[PDB]
């Protein structure tokens, strides 16, 4: 069609240094959530690990709302660097390297707290199928 | 306006940023920009039975890669910014994902070759050597045998047994300042010996176990 | 004083503790004659105690065909627990994988956090030292192209193993040291790589300088281990099955380079063994090493 | 027969019934959400063990070389007489010694058992 | 060994430090030489191997190392020194190896020495007596195998011993074992057999699914994908249904840490020793081959799923039993 048709050649720029550390977020496609409903997203370093080791902690409409927790990458750039390419008013393409890499995984829907308790209640219902010999 | 905030206008926008694979040494390479920072031109063609992308190396930069296309299928990927002022924004959503693969223009001997360049020194092995190094050394006396003796003549760890009253006050000082005190630590205060300090120390305090052992010395209630 | 208290004491431990001291490892070699020498030299000891008299890992097994000599095993209460490796077989020095690796990753290898569960069904798993480092869809692609370059030699060298088990839907190489592998001349279609020019330089050695690693980087001769010689067809006799006729197979991807090589030293000694009961050939390897020359 | 997975939570949904509906439901321990069972039925077993070793056996088994290959049958599906005769060697194959044939035409899959 | 080995064993070592002064040393390129006797008078004397058995001497060649020695001080002053060549000790040389002199010498040289070209070498000479090490027949690292035992209470084991170039002195050994299907308690026998694995450092085997959940994946349907790539098979999802019974809501990957980690060969009284200690564990104890480093738990997921994949093809029959009389099972 028009754009088989249609031809474009852009000049690329990679920026030897980035005034903005460049990272990758990733969401879970099976989740479906979508940017436009969250009414806002609050992005800090998970508090259970409380820099950039630390895992990126994002809350949205809340902490109790939502919750996805960043999956940090060891290595990055280490089997390959990525570029990421930004369309330009000129058009002209600039590609940025990737500091790090973070999944996003929503936290369980259930949640609530289990603790030593309750490794006991799940040992005693075992208990109670031993006691019976039939 | 807020460095815990996340701002989320790429998000909102959608706008179609690319996530592309590039080889290490064209990393390098591509580092290395020439002038404030151009590496080439990138010439996309489209036709009906498939679509062909490919970058071309500035000639001052070497002084054409296909690209494999990825399916972004089963994953969603976006892009979000950390400043050194720790501020936070979305730059886009990567619409698709490419890797740099050469095709034909890499030999055999190259690529294996550039990973050995890339390593560019050997690793370390064990050499053999004719004859034998000089194990046997001989110095009139011991380097470390002689920085203790000069420090032992440069300074004298006490004095002599003086002013027992000076010393006195210096031991109330130390009491004033913790109930208990260790006769370690009132040895490096006072220069008085050992000794003597404990026959000192006995008149006015009397050494306490605190249930611990280690008996430490403490002023007398009386 | 420890490698030197280790050798002499023949038990495989730190001088301090005793508990963990290997048993039989480095043994007085035997000067009574020339032969019991050779024989000292390749010896292997099983793990298992003499006093053990488990009948399993004494009998012996049709995997050892071509990597020992049945006939040369020590008699006494233990019973074929010593043995001493084929002339053809060669144990492994062993090479590291990572440049095997290399070579995996850009022959579509695909890494298992990408991949999805059910791609792991659709394409065979890679193992290399038993570590599940990708996938590859295609077995009989990537499988072609590591024999190709193995028998280059450039990347793989022919000790490695490449096991192809289809029926399992896994594909595992080994580059691991203490492999034994035994050269054998590999047969395409209906002829032997090996020919009678390869043969008529070998046989000039003074200006040709021709070796065995020639052949070896001609590829006509292959190393294989018992777990690739699982994999591996083999032919008993080249000429005979090679001429049309109801043969097993007309595809076997090796032959045997003699049957006589698989014999041990001792065997060797003994004139006509076939024609000889076989516990008799057995009772002269003993009498070969005490003979006095 | 088939496991039921929550949709709310991704976790196994175990069968409960209520007198007034007469409808099997399964439910699930974490979370409210709860669907009818079509299939009604809570457990099943086999002693039969009569699952066909075609099924288990597949296309690409023909291609290797060390298995025997006889010109004498051909396959059916697409009239090649070449074809690969092996054992089932699968579990409870003691009672039945049959052949097992898979068409060594590339792409054919077509399996039959003489 | 005498080449490479040697160096890489010193090159992958730990730096030593010491204080609060920190003095560290590190042990980097090896020097070796042609082995020599040294006599009374000191003077070192090129060792021949027919002299030294004459003489009972021990052919044995000196060892060098190059130490780097930085030290702090606490004022922000560091002290390089460059000791090179330093003695480490002798290491007995193989006859005819080419560091051993006899190699790389023709035969009218070696007639000289009074040593036959025609003996083949290898042993080699300590105390004037000759030593040739025997090989040993040992199972292959890094390996899964399945056997099935009567005695066994479990009905199937696999055995995968695992290390990383055989750098641990010790190998470890992880085994998967099938619960028999018979059941002492009928209702043990409803639920079905339970897929127990033992670990290093365990006080008592745990469960696939709890290990599963440490390593990650809290979610029911991950731990299920690793255990079982395709699950058109209702008779494995069977198998498997127990281990869901046993564990379902407890999916708090730091519970299941702690419940190895009281349930383990050492108890850490705090409850982080514990988390500690299970971790660190199931990082390089567990499948060390799989990844020294922490990262790459995911991989260990996969390779953990492979062996219990195939217990669970030897209880269907479909998997035959590894033999440990193949000889490419031996190393
Ligand atoms: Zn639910
Ligand atoms: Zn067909």
């Amino acid at each position: 069609g028009p754009s088989s048709q249609n031809v474009t050649e852009y000049v690329v720029r990679v920026p030897k240094n980035t005034t903005k550390k460049y990272n990758i977020m990733a969401f879970n496609a099976a989740d479906k959530v979508n940017f436009a409903t969250w009414n806002q997203a609050r992005l800090e370093r998970d508090l259970s690990n409380k820099p950039e080791d630390q895992p990126w902690l994002l809350r949205v409409n809340g902490k109790s709302g939502r919750k996805f927790k960043g999956i940090k990458k060891g290595g990055v750039t280490e089997n390959t660097s990525y570029y990421i390419f930004t369309q330009c008013p000129d058009g002209a393409f600039e590609a940025f390297p990737v500091h790090n890499w973070y999944n996003f995984t929503p936290l369980a829907r259930h949640r609530t707290l289990t603790a030593e308790e309750a490794e006991e209640e799940w040992e005693r219902r075992n208990k109670v199928l031993n006691h019976f010999s039939i | 306006a807020e460095r815990g905030e996340l701002d989320l206008t790429g998000a909102k926008q959608n706008t179609g940023v690319w996530l592309v694979k590039v080889p290490k040494y064209l990393s390098q390479q591509w580092a290395k920009a020439s002038g404030r920072g151009e590496v080439g031109k990138l010439r996309i063609a489209k036709t009906q039975g498939r679509t062909e992308v490919s970058f071309t190396l500035n000639e001052d930069l070497a002084n054409e890669h296909p690209f494999v296309l990825q399916s972004v299928g089963g994953q969603t990927l976006t892009v979000f910014t950390e400043s050194s002022s720790d501020k936070l924004s979305l730059e886009g959503i990567v619409v698709q994902r490419a890797e740099c693969r050469p095709a034909a223009s890499e030999n055999y001997m190259r690529l294996k070759r550039l990973q050995i360049e890339e390593s560019s020194k050997p690793v370390r092995l064990s050499q053999q050597l004719d004859k034998v190094v000089t194990t046997n050394y001989k110095p009139v006396a011991n380097h470390q045998y002689n920085i203790e003796y000069e420090r032992k003549k440069k300074e004298d760890g006490k004095r002599a047994r003086a002013d027992k009253q000076h010393v006195l006050d210096m031991l109330f000082s130390a009491f004033e300042k913790h109930q208990y005190y260790n006769l370690k630590d009132l040895v490096d205060i006072t220069k008085q010996p050992v000794v003597y300090l404990k026959e000192i120390l006995k008149e006015i305090g009397v050494q306490n176990v605190k249930g611990i052992h280690k008996n430490t010395w403490e002023l007398k209630p009386e | 004083d420890g490698l030197k208290y280790s050798l002499a004491t023949g038990n495989w431990g730190d001088q301090k503790k005793a508990h963990q001291a290997r048993a039989g490892v480095s043994q007085v070699l035997n000067r009574l004659t020339f032969a019991s020498t050779l024989s000292h030299l390749r010896r292997l000891n099983s793990p298992i105690g003499r006093d053990g008299k488990l009948a399993k890992p004494r009998q012996l097994h049709n995997t050892l065909w071509g990597m020992v000599c049945p006939a040369e095993t020590p008699e006494g209460h233990a019973v074929g627990l010593v043995k001493n490796l084929a002339l053809m077989a060669y144990i492994s020095v062993g090479s590291q994988p990572s440049p095997i690796l290399e070579f995996l990753e850009e022959w579509s290898m695909e890494n298992l956090e990408e991949i999805s569960p059910a791609a792991i069904a659709d394409a065979t798993k890679i193992f290399v030292n038993g570590c599940w480092v990708g996938i590859h869809k295609d077995p009989e692609q990537l499988m072609n192209t590591l024999r190709k370059l193995r028998r280059q030699m450039d990347i793989i060298v022919s000790e490695v193993s490449m096991i192809r088990d289809i029926r399992e839907r896994e594909i595992r190489i080994y580059t691991d040291a203490g492999r034994i592998c035994r050269p054998l001349l590999i047969v395409e279609k209906q002829k032997l790589l090996l020919k009678k020019r390869h043969i008529d330089q070998l046989k000039e050695r003074e200006y040709n300088n021709y070796s065995w690693q020639d052949l070896v980087a001609s590829g006509v001769v292959e190393y294989i281990d018992t777990l690739e010689e699982e994999t591996v067809m083999l032919a008993m006799t080249p000429d005979d099955l090679q001429e049309k006729e109801v043969a097993y197979c007309s595809t076997y991807t090796h032959c045997e380079i003699h049957p006589s090589m698989i014999l041990g030293v001792c065997a060797s000694i003994i004139p006509f063994p076939d024609h000889n009961q076989s516990p008799r050939n057995t009772y002269q390897s003993a009498m070969g090493k005490q003979a006095m020359g | 027969v088939g496991i039921r997975f929550c949709q709310e939570c991704n976790n196994m949904l175990y069968p409960k019934e209520d007198k007034e509906n007469r409808i099997l439901l399964y439910a699930c321990r974490n979370c409210d959400y709860q669907q009818e069972a079509d299939n009604s039925c809570i457990y099943v077993n086999k002693i039969t063990h009569e699952v066909d070793e075609l099924t288990q056996i597949i296309a690409d088994v023909s291609q290797d070389p060390t298995l025997p290959r006889t010109e004498d049958h051909p396959c059916q599906k697409c009239g090649h007489k070449e074809a690969v005769f092996f054992q089932s060697h699968s579990a409870r194959a003691e009672d039945a010694m049959r052949l097992y044939y898979v068409c060594t035409a590339p792409h054919c899959g077509h399996r039959w058992t003489e | 060994f005498i080449q490479m080995s040697v160096q890489r064993i010193v090159e992958d070592a730990p730096p030593i430090d010491l204080q609060p002064p920190r003095y560290l040393l590190k042990f980097e390129q090896i020097y070796l030489s042609k082995p020599t006797h040294w006599e009374r008078d000191g003077a070192p004397s090129p060792m021949m191997p027919n002299e030294a058995r004459l003489r009972n001497l021990t052919y044995s060649a000196p060892l060098y190392v190059d130490i780097t020695k930085t030290v702090i001080k606490e004022g922000e002053e560091q002290l390089q020194t460059q000791h090179q060549k330093t003695f480490i000790g002798k290491i007995p040389i193989m006859l005819r190896s080419t560091y051993c002199l006899l190699n790389g010498l023709t035969d009218r040289d070696l007639c000289e020495l009074n040593e036959c070209p025609l003996d083949p070498g290898g042993y080699f000479i300590i105390n004037g007596s000759e030593k040739v090490l025997i090989a040993q027949e040992k199972m292959a690292t890094n390996t899964v195998y399945v056997f099935a035992k009567k005695d066994s209470k479990y009905a199937y084991t696999g055995e995968c011993r695992s290390c990383l170039e055989n750098s641990s002195r010790p190998t470890s050994t992880i085994w998967v074992s099938m619960l028999a299907r018979g059941g002492q308690g009928a209702k043990k026998s409803a639920i079905g057999q339970r897929i127990v694995a033992t670990l290093p450092y365990i006080k008592q085997e745990v469960p696939i699914i709890i290990v599963f959940r440490a390593l990650g994946f809290v979610s029911d349907r991950d731990i299920l994908e690793h255990i079982i790539y395709d699950f058109e098979d209702p008779e494995m999802m069977e198998m498997v249904k127990p281990s869901l019974d046993e564990a379902f809501v407890i999916q708090e990957q730091n519970v299941a840490l702690n419940f190895i980690g009281s349930r383990g060969a050492k108890p850490g009284v705090t409850k982080e020793k514990r988390i500690k200690y299970a971790k660190e564990v199931l990082q390089k104890e567990m499948l060390p081959h799989v990844g020294v480093s922490d990262f790459c738990e995911t991989k260990k997921a996969y390779f953990l799923g492979y062996m219990v994949h195939r217990l669970l093809l030897a209880a269907l029959g479909r998997r035959e039993l590894d033999d440990r009389d193949h000889y490419g099972n031996k190393r």
